[PDB]
């Protein structure tokens, strides 16, 4: 697995032994997805959601491939955690499923 | 054709959609199962992750996403291109039974009524003679 | 062909109809009665207190409902697998087998209505008491 | 026949039945969708419509031929029951628009009285309109 | 005619043909459903029934009028082939119940021999029953 | 049944046909005219410069084509889901609703041919200009 996050965080995942890669924009980050995808060995890429606001369009762009890494937006940069990413990730995931923008 | 087409036709149709229905309630049960492992994953995630920020403290981090990342790993994308799976599927499937149903009844229209203008014409020849 | 003019015109002359089906007979279910095409076109006129027993309609309604649900669940088992069925649905699935094995099947044998209601109540015990929507509480207390 | 009703029974007969039918029509559409995506995603506005739609079905459409009273429903009684239901609807939608929990409206005390209105043989039924309004006010009070 | 078979050929003639017919009957119902919802949702238990149902059709129902041997199938040979098929069925359902992959049973070596049994003119056919049991044991071994 | 011998033999006797549909009436669209089954046989003899307006045939052709595509796309939406429809198809899907809401529906009201062509051009704006295959460029520049 690789993790794509803001550079300070990415550094911290590395010190923990994980494979963190640093980016500061939606585009930069998509670039990072494409290098990883081409380079080949990852089964999953967890991406700060601030860096992956459109992960379907993200897949769309990566390739003429070939077997893909699951692509997982999670939340960000420093101020992107001191939100809660999840309340809204959850609003989207239930609408996503049942179809119903439920009043949370 | 004619007769026989008559009943297997629509029980393919009726008996065969009674059980397409039934995969429909099956998957909203999965709905409620899936969405509840959905937010909680979410939970610890938000969690000690930024326990990672103010950072050893190295794990408030991977401790963080070993929990955080794992939970939302299963839940997050296993949990639905497969959830949104279950249910995105079996419905273009009650599409089958749907418009294709119009199918069996223009088909059936066509002839227990056409086959009849006829049992009766021939009567009609030496029925009339 | 139940729509042939002969059998079709006969339906109006009856108070009770028992319709047998080849498909059911080929599944080894005897008597090969289609439980969704047999009607007390006049059944209610021959049942209850002073005729059979007061709980007869309730028991008949509950067995019919549970057997129909159980048969649909055979379809659901095929769709999802046996292990994915809920505990409640599994009971209804099992009830359909019990209805076929014990109520439908007779080892040639003249069952009194009392005998038939007893078998009916015995198989009904397989269902959760909380799931007996079609039997008033008065009958559950007195007969269950 | 609308003019006979408007002149002899109630000026709002046609508008009332059109409004109830639109309610029932909307319920039918909602139930079709719920059959697909389940009822969990339903907004409060849609839950209110099902709540009132259900009251129309149970309190109005359904009539007891075996009851000594509800066996026949005089024209005067039919419109009065309609206005109690339609007035509860307006108040329901108005309360929701002001962030009143639907759960609070669903257990509103007047609802049980509206449910037994078909059994009343006296106009005590139109009194339910004022009883409905004050009760919603007690819900505007608690907020 | 069941008693003639029971007394002169095999005590289990009627029970065996009823069991095979129930198999074929079940297959017919399964194929109707599969025609609708496809075969992907099929449980292992249902895939096994189609597997054995197919063996009944190909190994029993089908007979080669042009083969010097299978042109005529003596009563003694008919029951022996039936018991090989029915015994494979019981073992198949028993193996599945113990979490044996159906794919493992589908490629069981004895199956190809059961398929050519109609061409054997010697009782070497009933030997297939023991050959079937041990082979399933080799599948109970590997688990 | 529009194929019943009576209505079916009547079609040849007409210069204009207005076909009403129960399905459309049940959607609350009145008049319940099927815009893809109503035709004018002698229509070309009563339109154009000096009769109606020079762009009348082009506008009629484009509205008919766009409405027919839009109606088929209602089927495609049912098959794949609304979100899986392309941006271009979504415009044609929406055009079918616009045609029904604004062109077919009249609040009882005597529209001049000028009024009717104006509504036609207004709804046509919903489509990409690059997708107006049946309107010559001369008319787009002059009337769009």
């Amino acid at each position: 697995m690789a993790v794509i996050a803001d550079p300070e965080t990415a550094q911290g995942f590395r010190l923990a032994g994980l494979e963190g890669y640093g980016a500061s924009s939606a585009e930069e980050a998509q670039s990072l997805l494409e290098t990883l995808v081409e380079r080949g060995g990852y089964a999953l890429v967890a991406v700060d959601e601030a860096l992956l606001p459109d992960p379907e369009r993200a897949v769309e762009r990566l390739m003429r491939g070939r077997d893909l890494p699951v692509l997982l937006p999670i939340a960000g940069l420093k101020e992107a955690f001191q939100g809660h990413d999840v309340e809204g990730y959850m609003r989207e995931l239930v609408r996503k499923t049942i179809g119903f923008d439920i009043k949370l | 054709m004619s007769q026989v087409s008559p009943t297997r036709m629509n029980l393919l149709q009726r008996r065969g959609q009674l059980r397409l229905a039934q995969k429909g309630v099956d998957l909203l049960k999965k709905k409620r199962d899936a969405l509840v492992a959905e937010f909680f994953g979410l939970v610890r995630e938000a969690m000690e992750a930024r326990k990672a920020l103010d950072q050893r403290y190295a794990e408030a981090l991977i401790r963080v996403a070993n929990t955080e990342t794992r939970l939302k790993k299963i839940g997050e994308e296993i949990k639905k291109t497969t959830r949104r799976v279950n249910a995105l599927e079996q419905v273009v499937i009650p599409g089958i039974r749907a418009q294709i149903r119009f199918i069996q009844q223009v088909l059936e229209q066509r002839e227990r009524e056409d086959t009849f203008r006829l049992k009766r014409i021939k009567g009609k020849i030496e029925a009339r003679e | 062909d139940r729509t042939h003019p002969i059998p079709d015109l006969t339906g109006y002359i009856t108070e009770g109809q028992i319709q047998l089906s080849r498909e059911l007979h080929r599944k080894g279910i005897y008597p090969p009665i289609d439980p969704l095409p047999s009607l007390s076109r006049l059944m209610n006129n021959g049942v209850g207190k002073g005729k059979t027993r007061e709980d007869h309609k309730q028991v008949s309604d509950q067995l019919y409902s549970a057997y129909a649900n159980g048969v649909d669940i055979r379809k659901l088992v095929a769709i999802i697998g046996e292990d994915a069925l809920t505990e409640n649905d599994r009971r209804y699935l099992q009830f359909a087998d019990a209805f076929e094995r014990f109520f439908i099947n007779q080892g040639q044998q003249n069952r009194s209505i009392e005998e038939s209601l007893q078998i009916a109540w015995a198989l009904l015990s397989m269902l959760p008491q909380g799931e007996l929507k079609r039997i008033s509480k008065d009958h559950i207390g007195k007969y269950y | 026949l609308d003019p006979w009703y408007r002149e002899n029974v109630a000026e709002d007969y046609p508008e009332l039945r059109d409004a109830i039918s639109e309610l029932l029509q909307r319920e039918a559409g909602l139930q079709e969708i719920v059959q697909l995506v389940g009822p969990d995603a339903l907004q409060d506005a849609e839950r209110l419509v099902i709540e009132v739609g259900r009251i129309i079905r149970e309190d109005f459409l359904q009539q007891n031929a075996y009851h000594e009273v509800d066996a026949y429903c005089s024209m005067k009684k039919a419109y009065g029951i309609m206005k109690m239901i339609l007035a509860f609807y307006k108040e329901a939608e108005a309360a929701i628009k002001r962030g009143v929990s639907i759960d609070e409206i669903l257990q509103l005390p007047v609802l049980e009285r509206i449910g037994r209105a078909r059994y009343v043989s006296e106009e005590e039924f139109p009194a339910y309109f004022e009883e409905a309004m004050k009760e919603i006010q007690g819900a505007f009070k608690a907020l």
